[PDB]
Parts: structure tokens; sequence; C-alpha cells
């Protein structure tokens, strides 16, 4: 079923979240 | 502390479990490789904490506290029940939970990496390096 993926942006980028499935 | 540097660059919430990517850069020859990553669930962090607390040789040492269990129930209930406004607040909610829990899990590992005794612990090394699911191990 549903899953949500987080990516840390860190220094330069900002953080992101993506809905998967 | 510059010889052992740990971060969590990403994480995944699925059903009721949260997987974290644990990324290590080290200049130490007590690890097999200078840079590596493994996947760890919250439970694995709890295991590492407990193992340290139960190591009688470490009695008296300042063991950093375990990260708390991430809570995605509220966000996950919104997601299922569920417009662009409402979907934006859902992502923001997920994002807020992720930033906090990634931070608590990362800080725990970073504090261990700084400790002159605990950073050398074998179970800590396994936690960082072992390239399989630890759940089945234990």
């Amino acid at each position: 079923g549903p899953a949500v993926q987080f990516f840390k942006g860190k220094n330069g980028s900002a953080d992101q979240v993506i809905l998967v499935t | 502390d510059p010889s052992l540097q740990i971060d969590i660059p990403d994480a995944l919430s699925e059903r009721d479990k949260v997987k974290f990517t644990v990324h290590t850069k080290t200049t130490l020859s007590t690890f097999q490789s200078p840079e590596f990553s493994v996947t760890r669930q919250h439970e694995d962090f709890v295991w590492l904490h407990d193992t340290l607390t139960e190591t009688t040789d470490y009695a008296g040492l300042i063991i950093p506290p375990a990260p708390t269990k991430p809570d995605f129930d509220g966000p996950r209930e919104k997601m299922q029940k569920l417009f662009a406004k409402m979907k934006q607040e859902l992502e923001a909610e997920y994002l807020a939970v992720f930033k906090k829990t990634v931070s608590t899990h990362e800080v725990f590992l970073q504090r261990l990496s700084s400790h002159p005794v605990l950073s050398k612990d074998r179970n800590f090394h396994v936690f960082l390096e072992y390239d399989q699911d630890l759940s089945v191990r234990r």
C-alpha cells in the first residue's frame, strides 16, 4: 500500500517528501 | 570526531515501519570500507541502545538516549481518508514528522560516534556496517 519517501536536502538543497505507490 | 562521520540522508515510511539510510564516512581501518550505507529500522536503533546499556563494561558511561519511535499515524490517517490545499498540509505534516525523527535518530548516532569508548563498540560497528537486515540477526 502507501509509502512516503523523505530526502534530506542537507546544506544547499531543501528537504523533500514523495508519495510512492 | 572527524574520523567517523554519520548521517541519515533519506528515510521511508511504509505501513507502520520507518526505514532510515545510515551513511558512514570514516578514515578508520577498524571498518572495512571508508564510505558505506546500510538500511536500519527504528527497532535496530532501540536494539543498539539497549545492547550498550546492558554492556557491563560501560556502566557509568554517558550513553546518549535512544531516539523515540516515529509517529506517522496522524499523517497516514489523513492520507487514507483523503483538495490541493488539504494535500499540501498533508505533505507539510509528513515533512515535519520526518525532519524531527531523522534528526533524533541521526543525533543518537552522532553522539555515539563522538564518544571515545562507545564509538569503538563492536555492536555499534555492526549497526553501521552489516549489509543485511539486523531484525532477522537478533
